[PDB]
Formats: C-alpha cells, structure tokens, sequence
C-alpha cells in the first residue's frame, strides 16, 4: 500500500505472488493421457472453437469462466467418477 | 553512500521559538540555530530551539556568537537537557522564505560542523492558524553531480512534499538541495492543554460572563424586511417573460439562510430568560 516510507515494503511486495492452478492428474505417480474438448477459443490462451486439447498430465490451463464449458471425455479410457465442475486436483478412474 | 530519507521530529517546544524568535525578527529576516539529537540516517530529531540576536544588517555566517553557544550549552548543562547542537534554521518574513545568497554560503560551513545541518526557513505571512507553513531543506552535495543525483530511497516523503511543489524559484532551489519531512512526534499532553487553555479562555472567560432589543430587530426588520423585496424582484427578473433573458441564476442565497440563523441568535438569546432566570 505505503512503500513510500521503507524501500523494502516494495520489496516485500514478493508475498503476493502464489502459485495456483488445476491438474488433472488421476491418483499417485502415474500420469495418464487425457484429452477433451474446450468450447473457448485460443483468443483466451493468447498471453502477449470446435475443440480443445489439455492435458493429459504437466497439467493445462483453464480460465474459471471456462471450467464450466468444458466436458469430461466420453472416449477415453481414462474417465473422472468425480463430476467435474469447477477446478483444482480431481481424481480420474480407469475404465 | 548509502543515503535515507530523513524524517524530522519536532518537539512542540521547539516550534514555539520558530514562530516566536521570527515574529520578533518581523519583517527583517533572523538567523536561529535548531537543536535536537540524532538517532539514526533515516530519522532526526529536534528536541529544541532558541532564539539567536537578529541582524539588523542583514543575515551574515558571523551572526552566530560562539561564545554565546558556549555560554548557553553551560546553561544547559544546569538545566535539565544538555543536547548536542544540530543544525541552524532563519526566518523569511518579507517573501516566500527560500533560502537565499546567504544561506548556501553558511550552508558548506555548518555542514562542516554538524554533519546534516538541516536548513530550515519560516514565514509568518502565508497564512495564520490552520497551515504549517514554515519551510526545511537539506543540501544535496554538488560534487555529487558525477554520481547519482536522485536521493533519496523511501520516496514520496519527499515526492508527497513536492507537492504543492511551490511555484518556481522555491522549486528552483531544488538544484543542490532537497526538502525534508516534518511530522510531529505526540507532545499530545501538552496539545491536549493546548487546546484546552485556548477554548476555555475563549468560552466567555468563566462560561458564564455573556450570559437594541426590540430596536435591533427594527433595524433587523430592515435586513427581514426592506432586503426582501430586493431578493424578492429577483423570482420577478426570473419571469423574463419568456424567455429573451440569460439562465439560469440562482438569487435564493445567501439571505434566506443568514436570516434563518438570525432568528436562531435572537432565539436562544431570548430564551435566556427561560434559561438563566428558572
Ligand atoms: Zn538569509
């Protein structure tokens, strides 16, 4: 707010950078491959559509206006038994 | 090297003889001397100020007496602070107290004796009750030019008092030195009496001493009423008829309600009677 009266309060500026993300990872050490579609367009993914593509754990990004548009994959052998809505780790079953 | 922002902490003590040694210097300018202690780079204080014989040749570095610095530390000695001398301040009645030809002459030689000698002006005429006013600066080193030459760290202290940024010639002297910030360190105890000994000698001396009758409102009617009709043709001269003249123009002000609180003095001075008496 006031780092004008000590430097360092510009420096200490560093506690507000946190990391946070959602990950698709299905249990323990192993990574599945799963793939489903997304209905935002790359516009949104642009940092300077038909159908997605993320991961598949790395994870992918998503945006929480579009956790809502975006469906688990009917196709995959790999499928959620959580509904999935919003984000954060969610656990993925093998069929 | 290494180079912090100062804050300044004056004693309420030491802003009497600011303002007091300046009035008695009124117009012509004096010379003071600020005495204080310091804690740190970032931080300084003044604990005092006293008041230096005023030049009535002008403001020269020889109008300081040392002998009557040597003589005052001893008489602090018995009094109960002996402090350190610190730095010099002198007033500026007849203009917009900027330090002048004379003051960055004794400045390179002040700052020779004390390490800061924080440079501080004062000026009666700004204002009068509800401003600071007053003035400081601090010399930032010429010989510095080949370095860095904007100090200091912990900025808008300074950034913040380079508002209003004063005009020009003020902000002109912003070439070899830099302001400093003045804030108060709680002498409240004190500015609680201080508040406190002004309003009650101000509340009709005991509360009680002040607590043309029918003629004061015969010559109240005539603000009640021969004003009227002065401030009533104006809703008239708002009938244009209509409409070729200019709008709008509000004439409601300031008449109606200097009579409402008109009334509201000969009210509760009339109830006096209620009151006072029963
Ligand atoms: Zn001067």
């Amino acid at each position: 707010t006031q780092f004008w009266f000590w430097f360092p309060l510009s420096h200490f500026l560093s506690l507000a950078y946190t990391p946070t993300c959602v990950i698709g990872l299905n249990k323990d050490l192993k990574m599945p491959k799963v793939q489903y579609k997304s209905n935002c367009k790359p516009s949104t993914f642009a940092y300077p559509t038909a159908k997605a593509k993320k991961k598949e754990k790395n994870p992918a990004r998503v945006m929480p206006a579009q956790l809502k548009v975006l469906t688990m994959p009917e196709t995959c052998r790999y499928q959620p038994f959580k509904p999935l809505s919003i984000g954060g780790i969610i656990i993925l079953k093998d069929t | 090297a290494v180079d912090t922002a100062e804050q300044v902490y004056i004693s309420s003590l030491a802003l009497l003889k600011m303002l007091k040694h300046g009035r008695a210097g009124v117009p012509m300018e004096v010379m003071g001397l600020m005495l204080g202690e310091f804690v740190d780079d970032y931080t300084v204080r003044v604990i005092d100020v006293f008041a230096m014989p005023q030049s009535g040749t002008g403001v020269s570095v020889e109008a300081v007496d040392p002998v009557f610095q040597a003589k005052m530390l001893d008489m602090l000695k018995q009094t109960g602070r002996p402090e350190m001398v610190v730095g010099w301040y002198h007033s500026h009645p007849g203009f917009g107290c900027w330090l002048s030809g004379v003051d960055i002459n004794t400045q390179q030689s002040f700052e020779a004796l004390s390490e800061r000698a924080v440079a501080v002006v004062v000026d009666p005429i700004q204002s009068v009750k509800g401003k600071v006013v007053i003035d400081a600066f601090r010399l930032i080193n010429a010989n510095m030019m080949v370095l860095g030459h904007e100090p200091r760290q912990t900025t808008s202290n300074l950034g913040h008092l380079n508002k209003p940024s004063i005009q020009a010639l003020i902000h002109g002297l912003n070439r070899h030195y830099y302001s400093i910030t003045i804030n108060y360190r709680k002498n409240e105890l004190e500015q609680k009496m201080l508040l406190n000994l002004h309003k009650k000698s101000w509340m009709e001396g005991l509360t009680l001493q002040d607590y043309v009758v029918k003629e004061m409102l015969e010559l109240a009617k005539n603000y009640n009423k021969a004003v009227e009709e002065e401030d009533k043709m104006t809703p008239e001269q708002l009938a244009i008829k209509n409409v070729g003249k200019q709008d709008p123009k509000r004439h409601l002000e300031e008449h109606v309600d200097v009579l409402m609180t008109s009334n509201i003095v000969q009210c509760l001075a009339a109830m006096l009677d209620t009151v006072v008496f029963k």
